[PDB]
């Protein structure tokens, strides 16, 4: 019954350029109420990035309006984000959340040359 | 066939008839082809994906009916939605959920009263305003929105055995928010019939004067059934 | 033999009609073997450990009394719990219980009042606020969850004669924690009959009105016993 | 009527290690609504360690929360505590602890060489 969720993506790119992220879960996407993207940058605590409801309606930050995007896939059971003009300060661990109990394990994500 | 796959995507109508007699034709052609060994037709064509996505979450009595009699004659099962189980939570979920619906400047006032799931759906705004610190009325009335949008789509199962929240919904999917009230201060399926506006008033905390008197005479009509 | 084994673990079960059969089952075999000599197959099998573990602390009805019914087959006696005795304690059990739910950062205030188990279990919101300097309602709150939780499972038989603690436990177990407002006031089962509303409200501190209405027809009902 | 509480484990060990302390009672502890275990330092108070009820639910205060463990036995009637990874400050008189009342007698611990 616990749903597992997996991401994939991260890795390093370079100031300014896109990449994307991906989170699998155990079960339809279509049946979790709320999904959401959390960011936890190192000497700091965890913040919300990204949330998508069952119905398809999104809610963003003012620090990241207009530079990601979050959607749901219905043909295989996985969310992505997509991360188009990056900063030096996006740089931390993200994790996929499902409900709001269950976390992933998160992925690392850097900036530089 | 070809034919099929016109009345796949008319379901994403946004008025109710063209939903409704979408899922009578498929509904009906599901129980005419069913007898016979040719069901892959719904396999390959994929409409066995929107009626699994569209029955979860949904209130409309006919087309969510259609659609179950539909998937149970295919021998598929029918999904369920995975709802919060809100009143088992602890001060860590309770501050993500601070995070996820954008009060996160409280998340502070909330970790040093140790305020958990139980205690979080039984809030009121005496709490709020003394000491969480939420002074102006605007702050308290958007928490609440919040709130009881969360409350509609929690998952009771855990406390809840007369099964209440179905009853509650079927009434109005509003009302569904009401359910712990009745719970936590000791009513059930079986002894509801003889409450009083007064007891609702204040035990069960509903405030709205509709809402109660819908609530009363639902009950009181379902008066002596066992 | 072997075949008992299986149901062993099925007791754990989370629903009750397993349960309740797995009960009756295992409680009809052993009257079925109880006139014979061989009741030693309940001892090398382990399941009188299972039976003498799930008779106390249980509200069921069916399967504790079909528990009890097949243990006093073989010859055994029922356990009990073993409760706290709550209403005579003194200031160093106060201290101790309140190391133990968590709020040690009180345990100065309660000393210097020396609150002790006849205090403690009288105790009220204006104490709490005023003197004992809970300020918080959050905080309030939480200790009378605590509190509740404790006065439940607390052992009155020093102070109670006429059992008026099962009598409020075969009507809901929630009811038990009500029963010292009850006899410090005076009332036993016999002169229960004929209380008003008014008087429960504030002698026995029932707050919850339909607590009050639950308890005042089932006394009402047993009008004239004797 | 009055339970016996007996204690078993203590004696010494080095910074960093596990160990294992017993309380075994007269009667059975299914019966007992709930059972602790306390710690006493020398020149300070006491103060609880692990608690569990009947129905085998239990709380850890924040400062040794992941290291400690308590479980019940039903074999024979005995509650056990597990102490992993282990602190200088780690180092008390140790009491088991029935219903509220009835105490133990204690068992000293130590961490050093």
């Amino acid at each position: 019954m616990a749903v597992q969720l997996v991401e994939s993506g991260g890795g390093l790119v370079q100031p300014g350029g896109s990449l994307r992220l991906s989170c699998a879960a155990s079960v339809s996407i279509s049946r979790i109420y709320v999904m959401a993207w959390y960011r936890q940058a190192p000497g700091k605590q965890r913040e919300v990035v990204a949330v998508i409801r069952y119905d398809g309606t999104t809610n963003y930050p003012d620090s990241v309006k207009g530079r990601f995007t979050i959607s749901r896939d219905n043909a295989k059971n996985t969310v992505y984000l997509q991360m188009n003009s990056l900063k030096p300060e996006d740089t931390a661990v993200y994790y996929c959340n499902a409900n709001v109990e269950t976390w992933g394990q998160g992925t690392q994500v850097t900036v530089s040359s | 066939p070809d034919d099929l796959q016109r009345l796949v995507p008319l379901l994403d109508s946004n008025r109710l008839e063209a939903q409704c007699i979408g899922a009578f034709y498929l509904c009906a052609e599901a129980a005419i082809k069913s007898l016979q060994g040719k069901t892959k037709v719904f396999s390959d064509i994929g409409a066995i994906q929107s009626l699994k996505r569209l029955v979860s979450y949904s209130t409309n009595g006919t087309k969510s009916a259609l659609a179950k009699r539909a998937l149970r004659l295919l021998g598929e099962e029918v999904p369920r939605p995975i709802l919060p189980s809100v009143p088992s939570w602890k001060e860590a979920e309770v501050q993500t959920w601070l995070q996820q619906i954008g009060f996160s400047k409280y998340c502070e006032s909330f970790r040093e009263q140790q305020v958990d799931g139980d205690l979080l759906l039984r809030l009121t705004e005496e709490e709020l305003q003394t000491d969480l610190g939420m002074k102006s009325g605007i702050t308290r009335k958007r928490f609440f929105r919040e709130l009881t949008e969360l409350k509609t789509f929690a998952n009771y199962s855990t406390c809840d055995r007369s099964n209440l929240a179905d009853w509650l919904g079927s009434l109005d999917p509003r009302f569904r928010q009401y359910t712990y009230g009745l719970v936590s201060c000791g009513l059930d399926r079986s002894l509801l019939h003889r409450v009083s506006e007064q007891q609702l008033l204040e035990d069960c905390g509903i405030h709205l004067g509709v809402h109660r008197a819908r609530i009363l005479t639902a009950a009181r009509e379902m008066l002596h059934s066992p």
